[PDB]
């Protein structure tokens, strides 16, 4: 029982756009995560590459095995391969191609200790159901969520303290004279998703020979509606600035006790260690999902109970963020 | 799921400087968690491998630890008297598997075969104040043996079947040695009618007998 | 440079009955990143969980399935955790064990020398010492090997010395053994020579608080 609630917001007026909500869930036990899937009941089905499998890396720390060393409390990794389901992980035009398909897009995100998991519950669905507003009904583990429908007293614009909020920045804009944001990482090989090769531009980083690092861009929606806006791109300053809080405040904006920090072998197969985690002990916090930086190919990190390494000073055991979700400013003006 | 570990052999018995192979097979795979414990009588556990492969520190070498999967195995080379023990597997899981498979081996008994010595064999008749009770026992027992022997009471030449306990020693850790203590409990009524009261311990061919009469 | 774990309570219970144990450590602080875990093994069976808990700052426990709801683990200071038994049945005399591990359930690496819990309906019992002696009518020898005999008694665990350990040389203390009522019985004798002074064997039995001294002598038949 005790149902909580997703809230979504939807304008009057519709301008490729899709709207986004989000929901923190309680604590579940970790043991309880393995092949959870959301069950939707709505009029819209599910993406049917999101309840597929992806490969992930478990890394989890535990007190020194050893007599002796032990009594020093001294602890120690264990890298190994699991399967996630219903992770967000996206894909290339997934979120254009759910849009023109009148699919969902319906995944979570899991933040855990060593012991017990935080999910966060994710919905992306194009406005064309905010005409419509049929309420539905999504099963994840042992949770419930209500799909709640609200209409805003805008055309267009975001309601930020009782008022609308359109960005444009455009002509538009001089004519008629902080935004909440949630990014995705998605993964693709090619040439002009050079992702460090920016990094290393935009921040004071030495992190030389970037030809051998992760690929890929981060897909934002903006103010819950909104267009899909790729991550890095030199043309959308609204897009760099959301480049910068990604990079400037990776762990994302807004207890714990911190244990000693560790290494760890991301292939669970590699010769040497490979990423720096920071274990942790006490009530979960942050994202235990993350991409490894030194491969082309992603390599997907899960790290109940470890924070990534996240600082991007030396690019060697560095990670970044699956899902970041934050506040950036943007120029604009209200209605009125 | 239900995960079940099956070790094997219940009983192994090799001789000194040999080699002792216990296997340890699980039910749903593992990939390569697992713990193999020495545990002494009246002694606290003691780990001598984890992680399937590893030695803990101060552990000798001849113990080693192999396998993966479903299947593993422990050697234990250079078999020493020390080494006469019982030992089981352990598998343990991480993270999302806690629990998942999670449960401990059947145990396996680990017998040092040394070189055969010749039973000696004392018998007590019952104290004064034993008789006094109403319940008599007599205790005989054989020190400094191996193998294995079995024990026989006669009474004036009638062999006992009821009322016998027998309490083995563990193997001595210095020249893998056992002793025991044969208890035949009667009654002081049937105590005072018999006379001649006889232990006989065999050791294959071999055999002692220490007998008593009663008033002498 | 001893660390270990060491357990206490563990006395006879009725059935139906409940009984509270405790693991105290020595010599080790107990830091965060460790997990205290209760492990029983009854005559003829192997190893069993029971339960675990972090004992950190914050609060974790995992119990098995077959004593969920009617087990209890709990942290009580820096050095000592606990385990309530309820509703005790036959089935639950084993001998209890306290565990330190670096995760939920996984590699133990300290173990303690354990408890034993009985549940049976019985009366605890004294041990009623008897002496052991070989006849007068043998010959007597150089060396004479005598011992004392323990009858029944109840619970299981009884501690005999011989003379306040200071020999120790010749002791071969045996096993108890039940016996067709339900009681326990032990044996240990002792060899030194005829010129020796005559040796005594402390018997205690902690239970019943009960301390026999029978000094026994080589002259005795
Ligand atoms: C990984 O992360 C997970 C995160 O989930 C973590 O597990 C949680 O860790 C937190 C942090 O320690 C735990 O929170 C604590 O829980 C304690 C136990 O809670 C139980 O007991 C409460 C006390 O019971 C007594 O008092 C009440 C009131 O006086 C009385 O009614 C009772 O009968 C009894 O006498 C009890 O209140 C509580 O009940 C809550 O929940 C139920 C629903 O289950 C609800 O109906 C109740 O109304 C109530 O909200 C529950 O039964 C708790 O004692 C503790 O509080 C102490 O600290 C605070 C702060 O100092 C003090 O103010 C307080 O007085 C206490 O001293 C705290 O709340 C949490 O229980 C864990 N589990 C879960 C599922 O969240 C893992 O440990 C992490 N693992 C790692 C790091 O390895
Ligand atoms: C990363 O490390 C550098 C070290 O110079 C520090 O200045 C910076 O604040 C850290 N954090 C981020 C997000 O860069």
């Amino acid at each position: 029982r005790n149902v909580y609630d997703m809230k979504i917001e939807c304008p009057h007026t519709v301008s490729e756009n899709s709207v986004i909500g989000y929901v923190e869930l309680p604590p579940m036990p970790l043991a309880d995560t393995a092949q959870m899937v959301p069950e939707s009941s709505c009029s819209m089905d599910n993406h049917q590459s999101i309840n597929t499998i992806t490969k992930y890396t478990q890394v989890i720390w535990r007190g020194k095995a050893d007599p002796g060393q032990s009594s020093q409390n001294s602890f120690e990794t264990v890298s190994t391969e699991v399967d996630l389901k219903g992770t967000c992980v996206l894909k290339h035009k997934m979120v254009e191609e759910s849009y023109r398909s009148r699919k969902s897009i319906t995944c979570y995100d899991l933040s855990c200790n060593s012991t017990f998991c935080k999910p966060t519950l994710y919905m992306i669905v194009p406005i064309h159901a905010c005409n419509m507003m049929k309420s539905c009904l999504i099963a994840l583990g042992p949770y419930r969520v209500q799909v709640v429908y609200e209409r805003t007293y805008c055309m267009t614009g975001v309601l930020i303290e009782g008022k609308c909020f359109v960005p444009d920045q455009s002509v538009v804009s001089i004519i008629k004279h902080s935004v909440h944001v949630v990014c995705f990482f998605v993964a693709v090989k090619g040439n002009t998703y050079k992702l460090f090769e920016q990094v290393k531009k935009s921040f004071e980083s030495t992190c030389n020979d970037t030809e051998n690092k992760v690929q890929g861009y981060y897909i934002c929606i903006v103010g819950g509606n909104s267009a899909p806006i790729y991550v890095p791109t030199l043309d959308d300053f609204r897009s760099m600035e959301a480049f910068t809080g990604i990079f400037k405040s990776p762990h994302g904006e807004d207890s714990y006790s911190i244990v000693g920090p560790a290494n760890a072998k991301v292939p669970h197969s590699a010769s040497s260690d490979t990423l720096s985690l920071i274990a942790y002990s006490g009530i979960p916090s942050y994202s235990s999902l993350s991409i490894l930086t030194s491969s082309t190919d992603a390599k997907h990190v899960f790290s109940p109970g470890l924070f990534p390494k996240l600082n991007h000073t030396n690019c060697d055991k560095s990670a970044i963020p699956l899902t970041w979700t934050g506040m950036i400013d943007l120029p604009g003006y209200y209605e009125g | 799921t239900g995960q079940v570990l099956t070790q094997t052999p219940a009983s192994v018995s090799e001789p000194v400087e040999g080699t002792v192979t216990i296997k340890c097979q699980a039910s749903q795979s593992i990939n390569n968690w697992l713990s193999w414990y020495q545990q002494r009588p009246g002694q606290p556990p003691k780990l001598l491998i984890y992680d399937a492969s590893t030695v803990a520190s101060g552990v000798s070498s001849r113990f080693k630890g192999s396998g993966s999967g479903t299947e593993f195995t422990l050697t234990i080379s250079d078999l020493e008297c020390a080494d006469a023990a019982t030992y089981a597997c352990q598998s343990y899981g991480y993270g999302i598997s806690i629990t998942d498979n999670s449960a401990f081996g059947g145990g396996t008994e680990v017998v040092v075969r040394g070189d055969p010595v010749a039973p000696s064999v004392l018998i007590f008749p019952p104290a004064a104040d034993q008789v006094a009770t109403g319940t008599v026992t007599i205790v005989c027992v054989a020190n400094k043996y191996f193998p294995d022997v079995t024990v026989t009471w006669e009474v004036d030449g009638t062999t006992q079947t009821t009322g016998i306990e027998n309490s083995k020693t563990p193997q001595n850790s210095a020249d893998c040695t056992y002793n025991l203590s044969s208890t035949l409990t009667l009654t002081s009524t049937q105590y005072n009618s018999h006379k001649e009261y006889t232990c006989k311990v065999t050791q294959g061919t071999t055999s002692v007998v220490q007998s008593f009469n009663r008033g002498d | 440079t001893g660390q270990s774990l060491v357990e206490s309570g563990g006395d006879l219970v009725k059935p139906e009955g409940s009984l509270t144990l405790t693991c105290t450590a020595s010599g080790f602080s107990f830091s965060s990143t460790h997990w205290i875990c209760w492990v029983r093994q009854a005559p003829g069976k192997g190893l069993e969980w029971i339960a675990c808990i972090y004992v950190g700052n914050t609060y974790d426990s995992y119990y098995a399935n077959w004593a969920k709801g009617r087990f209890t683990i709990s942290k009580t200071s820096s050095t000592t955790v606990t385990l309530q038994m309820t509703t005790l049945t036959a089935a639950d005399t084993a001998t209890y064990f306290c565990a330190r591990s670096g995760s939920v359930f996984g590699v133990v690496s300290l173990w303690g020398p354990g408890t034993l819990v009985t549940v049976s309906s019985g009366q605890p019992k004294a041990p009623s010492v008897f002496p052991l002696a070989p006849c007068c009518g043998d010959t007597p020898s150089s060396t004479v090997t005598l011992g004392c005999l323990v009858k029944g008694y109840l619970p299981e665990p009884v501690t005999v010395t011989w003379n306040s350990g200071t020999l120790t040389n010749g002791v071969r203390t045996f096993p108890s053994v039940r016996q067709s009522s339900g009681l326990y019985s032990l044996s240990s004798v002792v060899s030194v020579t005829s010129s020796s002074q005559p040796v005594t064997c402390n018997v205690a039995h902690p239970a019943t608080n009960t301390k026999v001294d029978k000094t026994v002598a080589p002259s005795t038949c």
